[PDB]
DNA sequence: ACACACTTGACTAGGGTG
DNA sequence: ACTGTGTACTAAATTTCTCTCCTGG
DNA sequence: CCAGGAGAGAAATTTAGTACACAGATATCCACCCTAGTCAAGTGTGT
DNA sequence: ACACACTTGACTAGGGTG
DNA sequence: ACTGTGTACTAAATTTCTCTCCTGG
DNA sequence: CCAGGAGAGAAATTTAGTACACAGATATCCACCCTAGTCAAGTGTGT
């Protein structure tokens, strides 16, 4: 069963809406797998028909295509997976991400066919093990939040939620990177003065954040973050002072040394109007910092005789630091 | 093709199936030739030189290795004066990208005034190693043994090829076709992934558009246009106007609207 | 008709026959049946094919080879361009063996991509036997263009231009600098830092990113219809054209003649004159 | 910095500096202070200076020699075009020496009219001291043109190539007929029986009837004002822009210039850069 | 001048004032040098093949003559047969003009069916003379004489010449500088004043005109056009618009509209 | 005294009119040549100025340039010669010529001061006996007469008059040709059926003219008359049947050897539709001719046995000339 | 058992396209 | 002191007309 | 019953807008790769 | 009267533009 | 079986703005 | 007393519209005319 022709959007919401039947997959394809390719190719002829043309996109079928969206892949996932249905999968993703940057999208319509429920019933499958899907679904979401406003603070909002949720206990929710990068998103797109909600919930969880373990697996991009937090924001960069510090770990480890590597890689946006009330601080830890058990301190402690402003810094202003600084 | 593929390249267990061997046709193709300074993205570097086993004559070679994904590019060369690691970075940085954080141990083709008065040219933070720093050994070596392998791979079969279309293959495929981790992201796909755009705030919108254009000449003749309508597509090259026949083109295109 | 064997006598301008007295649409049948007054005055009319490839996708590239600086060291070079994204990957040192294009091509690929056609000139560092044989050990199609026509790869040649007037300015100015590095820069250039029209990107990120596209199609090629036309041998023996009787098998831009050795043949548009 | 002298280490274009981050124009600035991208670019925005003489009621001839097919024997045609009115003189046979020009000149006077300029190129039998002496014993001008400079002569270069297809025509026809009267005949359809152009008017009565006109009148070349140009040496030694300060006295399209020789000569503008 | 164009020329005494030398002046240029069927308007021809004065070996002059104006037409050659009588008429219709009757004697040159199977090619009725019809030789054999006595005023003195120059000029002084009669023009401007345009009756009125179109490129500059204007003169060329500086120039034109 | 700068057509109907002196230059030149070469001067700028712009002619002058002509010109001549100030009649008439085919000269206005006794103080110049101002005068009224309407017919009559007067007894007034041309012209520009008046007029005194001597003179022009007479108008040659052989001259002459030539050169629009009731009084003194006095008749009556459709004429409808013919 | 009936070969020559 | 140009060739406008056959005089 | 008349060819007939090539001319060399012929080393017969 | 001082020339040589 | 193209260079539109300084709230 | 506001630069900054040249490469010949020197017939010294 397959066609292009009356050129009837009726007869092509038929074409959409007969996929109506729903395989069960986990174990059983024997049953007639050909309505299982025909459906694939089915999906094909319809996304390149909708790169066709222009007017394919009327109101009778919004909450339609979103309703085929949840029928298709609203469920559970089993808490390194891939998946056996993939390919399949991977096209309704496809056609829904060319489905919602298409022209002729307009936003005033989907409107109230936009569901707060229902983008709940979307973020919480970051939790699975797919990457691939998480990928597809990084992007999805980025482009709602990007073409959203109410459901854009609200999320916001919902995301604050799974924060706390997560960073109090041992969550192992292993879906987070994607969503430090929707806010790497956000975070440049602002400007100051702002509300404080912002900033405030950074130094409310994102930074106690670093009190949990296995930082490997996000700590590029929470770098990128705080960074990306700085630029211009930075300015809010006086109260940063000793949050890590206090937050600093007790053992050794290369957790440490990473965020020495860390801590290294931050003293880059300097200023020397505040920075009287922190280079001691500063010191109080880095220059006290020697009893660590590593072997490594031995050269860990001064990595920062050696810069060019740095340095310049320890000639700039020295008329505190000159004693404390070891002769 | 694919136990083809494979005599041509001596990849693993990992990257065929995405070509269309199953699971055992993965293994049994295995079974075939048997047995034969934080993450830094994108862009502040890291390099160094090696030596390697001869066929007859040390063949000295450097290579520069990417921090944040891990791509690799490099060259052989006979002399190791400043003069050559200097070619052989900027050939590397005609490869990908132009970095602006390089690291490099001490060595004598380091220290030369050339040198410096070629970095300072490029607004290049070069740093120093700590010399004899095998911290990052395991990774970087991860790195080098990788090609000391492929090659030998290579040319125990066939030798009579030259020396360097070992290399030329031996990158093509180390960059190419591999995944180590989970990630499912060539080292190359990653190194280039179109960075996701920051969203501002208060504006939610997007400007993805050219509108008409008129066009002309799908064929044969000469005569006024037709009113050309949006353009879907575009490149050096042609624009994908859409024609009214509810089909595509490409042409090399006439006018530019604002849009 | 003294109209007509007027014409037949001087070959005289249609105007010329309306004052004699014979109206308009007679003069220029006349004018249009005159053979030898049709088989001289080269005037071209045929619409022109700028149709250099089709590039639904990427990867279909092109070869050309080329002789730089010959102060004293002839520097031969090879380039290869892709006609999707117009990105080019370059290769000289002096040599033309087969066994130095496939080391070129296997250095190309290395750099972006891996192709899946490929179209160069008649070849001879090309038609060798070897070099066909490293082709099909990778799975790769390969065509070769008409023999005895430049303009055939357009593209490349332009590219060509672009890539030596770029390394004469910089040996105009630092004029001790080797040549292996003022050509790895001169390429770092031509690739990450240029734009080209209001598509306003850099050849490479063009090149990388839209892949995510999908692919249209155009196929079943039909309406197949001779004609009959006399114009000119190409051999660049330019002359009086050169009349056959006439195509074997039309096509899509060029056409196919058989030359009085009973020999197909295949002139582009660019040579032709139509006749009744 | 990055901004600035970026381009003094790569050359990128000026959209390539912006997007880096520069400024707006003063990246125009830039891009007119690289002696070498200047020298190396070509271009010739300098306008098209395309006149000829002819105000005066049809008397500059402007007339030049040329050769022709052999059937088994070369044919040199000598041919002078008035530039009012388009009329053309041509008497061949085989010689080129002086004393055969002369005697072309002294017979395609006859047909209309003595003239009271001349104009022509460098060749061997116009340089002859005795055409010379000819000449200024009929009381007439004589000109040259700047050497090595084809187009300079674009009126009776391109009168050759009519009357060359239009014997092609005849001798394609009747290949048998003597070689002369066959351009007796070309010459009368060529001068009664053909309408020129939007003017309508066939040569000869356009050049007989109006001479009942008075003469406008034109004068003051004048207002001199210099500047400078690296262009090109015109010896078609195409190259890098040959670069000269500057000119020494404007005129109309040419200019003069001095060459390191300290020797001046007349440049046609269309092979000068212009950079103040 | 008027003594070296005399010399050069060397007609006569009428024609010669007309450049500056007054009434004795004229004479005393005599005194210088000491060696001085019907009317048919225009295309109604007559001919005839001439010996000459050898001076060495005769040449065979063979000339054309108009009857209504009275221009010569003619040249020299050896031979006599209709080959080459031929192509002395068609130079000369090559010359002016194109005649429709054309009657010269009835010499074998002109009874060769060679001859008529150009002359019918032509539409050019041929009307023949009935031989010896001296009635019309004092008249021709005046133009013929004219030509013989002024060959031997030019070269009796300067023998130096070669037999071509000297029939070349020959003709150029006795068609452009001289007049027969009070009619006071000379033979060529007579034989080719362009004729009276004949009137219309109830259409009194003239067509002069080309419209008005636009003009751009006097000088070094592109951009729109300007006026338009008439055009009040034309030729192969330019045309003469008035330019708005009230003044004058001569540009290759733009637009051509409909008056 | 000379100027081009107020651009005021006032400043230049000065330029105009000051050249309201006039010379009496019969012998007497010696006083003050100067204020003479300075007119010539001053019309030969005035002309190319009319050649310069477009707005130059409005009505304030248009009487005054009739005028400054008629004064000028308009005097006696006495009854081969030439005139000595001949090159400023030749230049008052240029400049007048282009005056009038100049095209902003609207009639509508010209036409109350273009005036009959005007032309009439013109066409009396013609008699004069220099040929070069005949030939102005020929081409302006060529350009009048193309250029008016009732003045046209007017000067119709006004040359019938003349015709009359001059045919009917001995005028010498060897100015003749010029008007030929002039009725060749309009005798072109025709369409029959139509008045008689035109036909008549030439019936009346054309052909009667030829009673007149000294032919040479004027012989080729009317040839080419009578030929624009006939053709088409030529049907109309029923009634031209006998009228010079009536007017056949009776003397021994080259006058009728020319006249001959003429009747040779008129047998070329034979229709035999009334050519039945013409071929034999044709022969009746063609055929009849023979016992003229010239030893030339011998062949001369006897030059139509040899032409291409006169022969076969004379082998077409023979059933009634075929026993007058000599066998 | 070695002289000849049988091969390659190498190795020119020549041609064709840029 | 000095400088490109004229014709051929084909699609498209545009302008005649032209019977079809409608209309109320 | 039919003079102006939309009007769909239609036909006809003008106009508009690009391409081409006149220029002094050929021969000769060069880097490469393929096919076709020509002496120069190798192996089975007869008694 | 037979020893040398004075032109062309002829006659080479070479170059420059088409 | 097979086909021209991309950049440089300058005048001209056109679109920011911009003080001048007028106006009646 | 001064915010919108013609408005004349103005400045700035975009766009539009043509030209150019990448192609395998030089040497060698030819028709002609001019300028510059080189012995070779013709004529001037010393008696
Ligand atoms: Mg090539
Ligand atoms: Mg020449
Ligand atoms: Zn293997
Ligand atoms: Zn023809
Ligand atoms: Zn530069």
């Amino acid at each position: 069963i397959r066609d292009v022709p009356a050129d009837q959007e009726k007869l092509f919401i038929q074409k959409l809406r007969q996929c109506c039947v729903l395989f069960d997959f986990v174990s059983d394809p024997l049953s007639d797998l050909k309505w299982k390719e025909v459906k694939r190719a089915a999906l094909s002829e319809m996304v390149e028909y909708i790169t066709h043309n222009r007017n394919v996109i009327t109101e009778p079928i919004y909450p339609e295509v979103v309703h085929m969206f949840a029928v298709n892949m609203f469920r559970t996932l089993p808490p390194p997976t891939l998946e056996a249905a993939w390919p399949h999968l991977q096209l309704v993703y496809e056609f829904f991400l060319r489905f919602l940057e298409s022209p002729d999208f307009q936003p005033n319509i989907a409107k109230k066919y936009i569901d707060q429920k229902f983008v709940l019933q979307l973020l919480e499958l970051f939790d699975s093990e797919d990457p691939r899907e998480r990928d597809f679904l990084k992007t999805t979401l980025h482009r709602i939040y990007g073409k959203f406003l109410g459901l854009r603070a609200y999320i916001r909002k919902q995301i604050n939620n799974i924060f706390y949720r997560f960073i109090y206990e041992t969550e192992h929710h292993n879906g987070i990177a994607e969503l430090l990068e929707i806010l790497g998103s956000i975070i440049n797109g602002f400007a100051l003065p702002l509300k404080e909600e912002h900033k405030i919930f950074l130094l409310k969880v994102l930074l106690p954040l670093h009190k949990v373990k296995s930082l490997s697996v996000y700590h590029p991009q929470l770098a990128y973050c705080v960074v990306q937090f700085l630029e211009k924001d930075s300015t809010l960069t006086e109260p940063v002072v000793m949050a890590l510090l206090k937050y600093w770990p007790k053992t050794h480890s290369p957790k440490e040394v990473m965020f020495l590597n860390e801590l290294e890689e931050i003293l880059d946006v300097i200023e020397p109007s505040e920075f009287v009330k922190i280079m001691e601080p500063l010191f109080r830890q880095l220059a006290k910092c020697v009893s660590s058990p590593h072997f490594q301190v031995a050269e860990r402690a001064l990595y920062y005789w050696n810069n060019e402003y740095i340095m310049s810094l320890i000639s700039d202003n020295a008329a505190k630091i000159l004693p404390i600084m070891f002769p | 093709s694919p136990a083809e593929l494979h005599s041509f390249t001596h990849c693993g267990q990992t990257a065929l199936t995405l070509q269309g061997a199953t699971t055992t046709e993965a293994s049994n193709i295995l079974r075939s030739c048997h047995a034969c300074r934080g993450l830094l993205p994108n862009h502040i570097w890291q390099g160094d030189i090696t030596h390697f086993k001869y066929k007859n004559t040390l063949y000295r070679l450097h290579v520069w290795v990417d921090t944040f994904s891990g791509a690799i590019s490099a060259t052989q060369k006979r002399k190791e004066t400043s003069s050559e690691a200097i070619s052989s970075l900027l050939q590397a940085i005609a490869y990908l990208g132009k970095p602006s954080y390089i690291n490099t141990d001490n060595g004598p083709a380091y220290i030369s005034q050339d040198f410096l008065n070629m970095c300072t040219s490029l607004a290049i933070r070069h740093t120093t190693h700590v010399p004899y720093n095998p911290t990052s050994s395991g990774l970087v070596q991860r790195s080098n043994g990788i090609l000391k392998t492929l090659l030998y791979k290579y040319f125990t079969d066939k030798p009579d090829l030259p020396m360097d279309n070992a290399l030329s293959i031996a990158l093509w495929t180390i960059n190419h076709l591999n995944v180590l981790t989970n990630c499912h992201k060539t080292r190359w796909q990653l190194h280039h992934s179109p960075r996701l755009q920051p969203i501002p705030e208060t504006r939610s919108l997007s400007n993805k558009q050219t509108h008409w254009y008129y066009f002309k000449l799908p064929g044969l003749n000469s005569r006024q246009w037709k009113g050309p309508q949006e353009a879907l597509q575009e490149a050096a090259g042609a624009a994908l106007i859409p024609v009214s026949a509810s089909s595509a083109q490409w042409i090399p295109w006439r006018l530019l609207k604002r849009a």
